[PDB]
């Protein structure tokens, strides 16, 4: 899949399409 | 024939043909990642017009972006010889922003400087063709103009900006369009009644990658070595008469710098980097009775005769210690681009390099101004005693003097190009050193 | 120069002769090569070499 | 003081530039090469030389590889100064490259000018003309010796030199078609010049001689060379006069991985006319005077950079029913694509769209494989040709989408595709690996 | 739609282009470099500076490596527009490089003009002319600072920089021989200009300062550089008067692996004239009107491109009594060889024949080593000098094998050889590996 | 040349120098007969002329050039024709009006051997001891008084 | 004019000065010229214009 890898020095990303929603 | 030379082998030839490494007549080519290039139009936010500020956000159509071309459609408000790169003057400010952080910012004046230093003979002609009217066109002519950008990812595919790797941050281009463009909506300072507003469109060229490389770009971290332009405006100190003024200008630069370039100009007349004079191409009406030396020959504002320059000599001083002995302005205009670039720079634009090949991207020497407490550029001006209206005096004088019209040049624009590192990982990008 | 660096001089700095000898008693005795085509066409030509009796018949 | 100040001003962000050095710029290292010699050798030309004749040569076998090829002409012109426009390239009408009975490439009259209009981009373009035209205001009767270099895949770089040594059983031949009409030498426009002499021509080839060890390796081992072919057909347009803005769907006939598509528009009467003639300086015969005519060019200044005399309003390429890119205006393909891809200046009327990052180079850098596309179409939108060519007040002062009425004469469409193939040589026989 | 439509068009013809990729055009990796700084420092000139004087400059050790050296002159013009032709080049009649008492190279004013006229191109050559001449219609009484960059083996690339740090025992000097006559500054032809000022001269050297680790490596380790040399001796021409094409056989005196031979025909009465003068634009003082005098050039336009004013009709080079190539005419050596080998433009009267594929490059690309040639010759045929230089009808409208009667002024024959040699440096000393 | 590689080249003056040196009395006159007008012929006369070549293999059958053994090398002759031909195209330095262009043909005498020796010629290596001409032109200084 | 010098090493190879052996010294020649020279700058005490 074309999303960013798990290991990085930049922590604040919000992964989309896997959220509880409201 | 040739075998008479082929057999002519001696001991001195062992250095050239003994146990060869290279065969010139059997070349090997590299196989490459499959890609396709597409030009896709972007949508502009904000009203388009003279003096307006507009912006665009780059849509993710492809994986990488490289060339960006901004086009304007203009109608000339005067007759032939009244414009000077009007598309370049119009593109007053462009800045690159990634996720809210400014990466670089270029000015209309930097674009002409770049053209003055690094674009070569037919390439800069072509550049002019894309930015001016070069065929003696008459009032009312309409032309579509292109102004390519020169950000760090605009000229070479090797630094293509990976939007694919920036999944979570926008990349934007902000534009401010000039309020006055010579020969289009103003002649000098006088408004041209009925002048039309420009049509504006921004194109971005996208690169589509094959399966395996797109996956890698999207997932893995990247380290991009990029260039930035540093700039703030200064004032000139051009003498009135009888003296050569000195001026110590304090530099406000940081980071490993490839070179310092600067010019002196008349802020009212775009591209006027020298004094005006009653000689061919040096002022409006030059050579006949209607000649005036306070108004340029707008179609030909640039010259190669440094005799009309304001700068006599200069040196770059670091922490109070001269980096090199004083050189004349003709050195910074002609010898530095000969040594470092290989083209011709017109009078009024000066360059000093810290790099062997500042025209290229492979780093070749820098001055790191984040470690220099007080760096200054020291200027010496020419004495403004020549009567600009008398060809006998304009074309017949010494090195240390310039035209009385030299005092019209009031803006001192000192540019520095540095290296930085753009870190991209986790879908977000930003500078390593801000 | 001084010392060992001076001794070295003849081999490091002083020039050697490529035109080692004149035409008389050698010198240019090894500049003769055979003037072959260097890529002869072996199509029409390559008949007589192998199939010669057929050409006689 | 001095450069030492710059060196002590060393910081943390320099570890990306000078920390743990990899290269020192002041120690150049050269690779030692294989001993060789270059020789220019005259070829034998079969057939009468003259206007409209076709002659050919079988390449003499001396040396091992050949690189450049220069075709010589000696011409005398019957016209005055400014009545010629690359006569040498008009005379050299068609050149065919044939290896063993199978043709690889064929270059055309107009291609030589189109290539020049795109890829030579400094003093080489001027010296190129020096070799192929009269450039010093020469007068009637002047005689000049002309050179026309060939630009086949093996002519511009030694890396692709054609290995004759490796072609033991396939003959290498060139076919040269000479033009029946050459401007300024035997015709002025369509009017014959009485007494015009026939040309004299010679074809010279630059041979590479390898030493003994290399000759055995080239003679015995197989070879695979990456080569460039030109694919070309001529077509027509329907350029309108007034009130109509035409469009045409031009069906393309190409295959193989293509570096770029170049194109232009022609008035077949005149060689190299890609723009309309108009009563503006340099654009037509007598321009600026009462004798000016827009039916006859100022031949020596046939090419221009004023795109308002060109007929292309916009274009796009469509592949298999989908647009390849969004429609762009004609000035894009004349000035911006060659800026991005070549870095030279393209004269008005000549257009380029690249698939390659550096189409001027030999190293592949992006290709459109038209062997895996069933329908390639070039969509061309034309400017309305309503501007009176004889009135400079209008020709130099009109809107983007209208051009000169004389523009409707530019009815021939030339689309040139340059693509890759592979030249395989095994046991003395060579040929193309991919054919379509 | 879009580029994706091209990527799916993947097939057999791609297996050799994009199959099993090795590189990606969009991930460039830059090399980290040894830290250095460049500084321009003025040296002390020993001797009286003036016209006809000889001075010398010792390059003091104000750096580790030496690269570009610029010789600076300040001149006052005694004439008006068009009366000068590269005075900065004419003034420095020669300069030679001496390392520890051994001469490495010697360049001459005429060679500098030949190199600028032959190797340098369009915007670079114009920029150069701006550094060496008055190019903006300047008038009498003006004075300017001129820059003559030198092009010794260590001047054109940092990769061949001269390591003074490694030459602890060998001082490096440049000896500068200055002219007694400079056109437009001291003389108009042979007529002295009263009140002419003497030049101000400075020689500036670009020093490289290195970081500490590399300085040590250079200071103690041995080095070998493959360097360029110039070989030259001047001789005399055989230009004919009328009814004949003169034949002159010049024996060559060159040693060592050669990149090329370049030559011209010079009028010793003025600097830079390599063609005949004639009553046509740019080729004569007063050209175009009744005052034209074909014995005096329009100095600012001395260089031309009209080969009809050139005097070489044909030439061939012989090695050990054997012809190196079949006879070529002069327009080949003037137009085609620079096109094939460097890709620029060579003005009329300047000729080049290369032995190398890329003579402008630093890496060896084919050489002729005349050290194994006993008697190398240049066989040269002249044009018949039958054109009346004062009649444009005859100058611009005559045949292939003739030139102007004024051609007989080109009495000096200048044949240059560009070569390679080996510079060996160690223990504080260095020099040329091979003699002659 | 043999396969594109030159052995020898002769010039119109070499031919004259040879004729001047190495031919005998009766032979030299026949040579004149096939190369010039020798019977007080007048303007407008037209004649067929023959100029035999004097390359090495033209002096004796013993040096006959073996096409059967040089099957990989075409044998070529390049003929350069003068523009200044006294009494035909020019009279001194003055052009002759109405002069006809020469009509030329090259005739080659072929040796056909029988099967026995022809086989030997194709199979066996050969060495020929042949002669060539070396030549450059020079200018000489001839004084007056 | 060619004015030879007659120092101890000028007129015989036997005392030739061995500069290679003097790597730690400079060798200089100081030439002082007359303000007045008979027949070229002055005639007797009268300057030659």
């Amino acid at each position: 899949s074309p999303e960013a890898a798990d290991f990085a020095q930049f922590a604040p990303k919000n992964l989309q399409a896997q959220n509880f929603l409201t | 024939g040739g075998l008479s030379q082929l057999v002519a082998y001696g001991a001195q030839d062992v250095y050239l043909t003994g146990n060869p490494q290279i065969t010139f007549f059997k070349t090997v080519y590299r196989r490459y990642t499959n890609f396709a290039i597409e030009s896709i139009q972007q949508t502009i936010n904000g009203s388009v017009g003279f003096g307006n500020k507009v912006s665009t956000q780059i849509s993710r159509n492809g994986d990488l972006i490289t060339d960006i071309v901004v086009e304007f459609v203009l109608t000339k408000g005067g007759n032939g010889g009244t414009t000077y790169y009007p598309a370049e003057e119009l593109l007053q400010d462009v800045e690159l922003e990634i996720g809210g952080q400014r990466i670089d910012k270029h000015y209309n004046d930097w674009f002409r400087t770049y053209d003055a230093l690094f674009r070569m003979n037919d390439d800069r002609y072509n550049y002019r063709r894309m930015t001016d009217w070069v065929n003696n066109e008459l009032v009312g002519a309409q032309k579509r103009f292109y102004v390519p950008l020169i950000f760090f990812f605009n000229q070479t595919p090797g630094l293509a900006l990976p939007l694919i790797a920036l999944q979570y941050h926008e990349v934007k281009l902000y534009f401010t369009l000039a309020s006055q463009v010579q020969g289009v909506n103003y002649n000098g300072s006088s408004a041209i009644a009925g002048a039309a507003q420009p049509t504006m469109s921004v194109w971005v060229d996208y690169i589509f990658l094959d399966t395996q490389e797109r996956t890698r770009f999207a997932q893995l971290p990247h380290e991009y070595l990029i260039e930035q332009l540093q700039f703030t405006g200064s004032e000139t100190a051009t003498p009135s008469a009888t003296t050569q003024a000195s001026q110590n200008i304090r530099l406000n630069f940081n980071h490993p710098t490839k070179y310092l370039a600067w010019n002196f100009n008349n802020p009212t007349n775009y591209g006027q980097y020298t004094a005006l004079a009653n000689i061919p191409g040096a002022c409006s009406g030059a050579g006949t009775a209607a000649a005036t030396v306070t108004t340029p020959d707008y179609g030909n504002t640039g010259t190669y005769n440094e005799q009309l320059a304001v700068l006599d000599s200069a040196k770059i001083q670091l922490n109070g210690q001269d980096r090199f002995a004083t050189r004349k302005g003709s050195y910074f205009n002609k010898v530095q681009p000969y040594q470092s670039i290989g083209g011709v720079t017109p009078a009024g634009v000066y360059l000093y390099s810290f790099a062997l090949k500042p025209a290229g991207r492979q780093p070749s020497g820098t001055c790191n101004f984040s470690r220099i407490d007080n760096a200054t550029l020291s200027l010496t001006y020419k004495t403004c005693s020549i009567d600009a209206t008398s060809p006998a005096a304009v074309l017949g004088n010494t090195e240390t003097v310039t035209a009385n019209t030299a005092t019209l040049l009031t803006a001192l624009n000192i540019y520095a190009k540095n290296y930085n590192v753009l870190r991209i990982m986790s879908g977000m990008g930003g500078l390593a050193y801000a | 120069l001084s010392g060992e660096a001076a001794a070295m001089y003849g081999d490091v700095v002083v020039q050697k002769t490529t035109r080692a000898c004149r035409k008389s008693e050698g010198g240019f005795k090894d500049v003769n090569t055979e003037l072959w085509g260097t890529s002869p066409y072996l199509g029409r030509g390559d008949g007589e070499v192998y199939n010669m009796p057929a050409s006689n018949q």
